[PDB]
RNA sequence: GUAGGGGAGCGUUCAGUCCGCGGAGAAGCCAUACCGGAAGGAGUGGUGGAGCCGACUGAAGUGCGGAUGCCGGCAUGAGU
RNA sequence: AAAGGUGAAAAGAACCCCGGGAGGGGAGUGAAAGAGAACCUGAAACCGUGGACUUACAAGCAGUCAUGGCACCUUAUGCGUGUUAUGGCGUGCCUAUUGAAGCAUGAGCCGGCGACUUAGACCUGACGUGCGAGCUUAAGUUGAAAAACGGAGGCGGAGC
């Protein structure tokens, strides 16, 4: 008995090109370069879920630097400010709470002074 | 976060990790460290004086992720299926 | 332990084969059973020296974007395959110990459900055919479940045609697959029985 | 509604100011340089342009046009002066494959496209 | 009956097949092809 | 984690068996944001105009991106 | 060499409109013309028309992640779908290699075809089953909508 490959091919392929959605060019229409960009795809992807976690963090700091700076000190001091003092530890969030409220992050700051010098 | 939402959060159902306990409006308690609770900003272990009360709201499956896997050059190509489990929690303490 | 039906009554000859009935060792003979079945059949042209086609083409090296001798090979659309189908047999001679076994084993199953035997059939009478379904309908053969007749006897058998009622089985050539097949089972004669 | 069956037998499906010359041997690319001119403007206009333009597309673009404003006012019962070329455009045919014999002994193929030329007409409509 | 037959649990096991695999070269890397002529006598 | 060894499975055609579906409409094709740990599977809609899923088991011409591969169609070079 | 297919049956389009024609639009036949005779299905490359969101100081393996804008809500108004601006990051695939994005090999694109098979009571091992100190037949004969008969022979059994 005899077994022509017929419609396995053409719904693998489909499937892949399916992915293809703002992709430019044959990328997006030619199978080969398709299932090819979904290679170097794969690497993207499965690296950048680890390193968004970089970004973000990265993001929370340099907000959060800024904060502290606002009143006369820095994310070094800061921080520090809130390690020597098992008191606060929020670490977390942090930048949301220098971002949406300043009165709040200037109690903070004072703390952290207060805990300190 | 890592477990357990803290801070001022006016009545909101949010989503983190399971919660062992599986239900529904089963009582959780929880610490703070930081909350406006009337414009009064309080810092932490003081936070202690107040704790958050959340009950559960459903036990929903994760969105679905698929984790694949590629090296050039040596073949090494993986894919397999992701779904991180997870339950809702209703918001409502001091 | 089946009682005659017509005739007679005994049953309570021939011992069962242990366990309770076995799967796998029926599996073992219905494939074995069908496999002696299974015809050589291989319309195939595996060979490349079967199909039509010269031996000299194109120059090895030179023409550019070549590399081919023969048009007959797997390759070309149109040429011989790549490993095909030969004709052969795949007959073997399952062990007979097992194929005694077997059909024993394969009653033994019939023995704990749908079991029936019968002496002597005068109530045939001739072909008819019509009376031997009025006969059935007073031996819970309603003709809802498929059987299996084992007889002797050309003139019970000439009464016996249809696809959902009964089938005819001549010279008790018994078989594992025809009565595993159907569901009940009509032993009848006690020929090859006790 | 009911299904897909009786809709078929219900319905029997017209193209409201439609003509195509299909088989134009023309390639298309060229015709499309024709049609473009009167891509979407009065059939009037479209008939006067036809009249001049240089090009040897303009005479079965021409005739397809008129086409279909006959079948518009015939079939159809529109406005002429009303007339405007909603639509039009120019799909390949198949193809006239011919070996066209070079040098030294290799040969090539000449492909000689074709049209299926189609145009269809609308009344403005404010 | 027929379609509740099983195999033995164990009897004959799926044959080993060559071609995919994400990463499959079949034989050693060079020197073993179209060639069975090595024997291991002489 | 490469060569390599070991294990569990998906998918396709044919075969037996069983449960069945089909003019109010099969397969095939087309779309999709659902399901599964992967191979994949399903719902709905569109097209179609006759046949075909699922389960279990047996057998293979059984899974393609490559071979200056084979056949065929259509592109680029250009309106040159 | 390649080349199959209207429909149940020709009733396979009388007549009218554009055109030299080809071609097409009506009308009618038929269940269907979304079967119209270079007529079953009608995938992909490839060409084109319409629409949405976008683009004319930036260096781009063509992605990926994050965010914003715009658009649409049939697995689907809050989970997302489409598209896009900006930021971060980012050396095609295979092969062959000590070492490849390599300025090393292959390849225009898609489709289909295309490669670890089969045979020999052969040899050796794993697994499974039937028998068990014994275990089995081969040719063939007789029967075939089925299979039984056939112990010439081979392996155990003592080695050196
Ligand atoms: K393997
Ligand atoms: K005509
Ligand atoms: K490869
Ligand atoms: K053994
Ligand atoms: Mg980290
Ligand atoms: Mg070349
Ligand atoms: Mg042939
Ligand atoms: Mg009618
Ligand atoms: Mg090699
Ligand atoms: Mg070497
Ligand atoms: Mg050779
Ligand atoms: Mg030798
Ligand atoms: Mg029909
Ligand atoms: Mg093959
Ligand atoms: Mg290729
Ligand atoms: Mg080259
Ligand atoms: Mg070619
Ligand atoms: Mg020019
Ligand atoms: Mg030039
Ligand atoms: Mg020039
Ligand atoms: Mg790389
Ligand atoms: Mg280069
Ligand atoms: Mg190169
Ligand atoms: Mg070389
Ligand atoms: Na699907
Ligand atoms: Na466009």
């Amino acid at each position: 008995p005899r077994a022509k490959t017929g419609i396995v091919r053409r719904r693998r392929h489909k499937k892949v090109l399916k992915r293809a959605k703002g992709f430019w060019g044959s990328r997006s229409k030619q199978y080969r370069n398709a299932f090819q960009t979904l290679l170097n795809a794969a690497t993207y992807e499965y690296r950048d879920r680890r390193n968004k976690k970089r970004d973000f963090r990265r993001l929370w700091i340099q907000r959060i630097n800024a904060g502290a700076r606002l009143h006369g000190m820095n994310y070094s001091t800061f921080i520090n400010g809130l390690k020597r003092a098992n008191i606060d530890l929020n670490r977390k969030v942090l930048a949301d709470i220098a971002a949406r409220e300043p009165e709040a992050f200037k109690a903070l700051v004072d703390a952290s002074r207060n805990a300190r010098q | 976060i890592q477990t357990g939402g803290k801070q001022y959060r006016v009545s909101e159902g949010d989503v983190i990790r399971v919660e062992s306990l599986q239900g529904e409006a089963g009582d959780k308690v929880e610490l703070k460290a930081l909350f406006v609770g009337g414009e009064q900003t309080v810092f932490g272990e003081d936070a202690g004086k107040y704790t958050v009360q959340a009950e559960v709201v459903e036990h929903g499956r994760g969105k679905k992720i698929y984790i694949r896997k590629y090296k050039s050059g040596v073949q090494y190509r993986r894919r397999t299926g992701h779904r991180q489990n997870f339950t809702a929690i209703k918001i409502l303490g001091i | 332990a089946q009682i005659n039906v017509i005739g007679q009554n005994g049953g309570r000859t021939i011992e069962l084969p242990l366990p309770e009935v076995n799967s796998g060792v029926l599996h073992e003979v219905v494939t074995w059973q069908l496999a002696s079945r299974r015809r050589g059949t291989a319309s195939t042209r595996t060979r490349a020296q079967v199909s039509k086609t010269g031996r000299k083409m194109y120059g090895q090296k030179g023409t550019g974007n070549a590399r081919h001798g023969d048009r007959s090979v797997p390759t070309f659309v149109g040429g011989g395959v790549a490993f095909g189908p030969k004709p052969r047999s795949y007959d073997y001679t399952l062990p007979r110990q097992v194929r005694q076994l077997g059909l024993a084993m394969a009653i033994a199953s019939r023995q704990e459900g749908g079991k029936l035997v019968a002496v002597d059939g005068f109530d045939i009478a001739d072909a008819k055919t019509k009376n031997f379904i009025s006969w059935a309908k007073q031996n819970g053969l309603d003709g809802t479940e498929k059987v299996l007749l084992v007889t002797d006897d050309e003139n019970t058998r000439r009464a016996a045609r249809n696809v959902s009622w009964v089938s005819v089985l001549p010279v008790a050539g018994v078989n594992v697959y025809d009565i595993l097949r159907h569901d009940r089972l009509v032993i009848d004669a006690a020929a090859l029985e006790i | 509604f009911r299904n897909k069956k009786q809709r078929k037998q219900q319905v029997k499906l017209r193209k409201p100011g439609f003509a195509v010359a299909k088989y134009v041997r023309m390639s298309p690319r060229k015709v499309r340089l024709v049609v473009d001119v009167i891509r979407g403007k009065s059939v009037q206009d479209a008939e006067d342009l036809l009249r001049f333009i240089p090009r040897s597309a303009s005479e079965p673009v021409a005739k397809v046009l008129n086409s279909a404003k006959a079948n518009a006012l015939h079939n159809d019962e529109m406005l002429e002066d009303r007339l405007f070329v909603k639509e039009a455009y120019v799909d390949a045919g198949p193809t006239l494959k011919r070996l066209i014999p070079r040098a030294r002994g290799s040969a090539n193929i000449i492909k000689k496209r074709t049209s299926h030329i189609t145009i269809i007409v609308a009344e403005k409509g404010n | 009956g027929s379609r509740k037959d099983r195999k033995r649990v164990g009897r004959g096991p799926g044959g080993t097949d060559k071609t995919a695999g994400r990463g499959h070269k079949g034989q050693k890397s060079r020197s073993g092809a179209g060639k069975g002529a090595f024997f291991e006598g002489g």
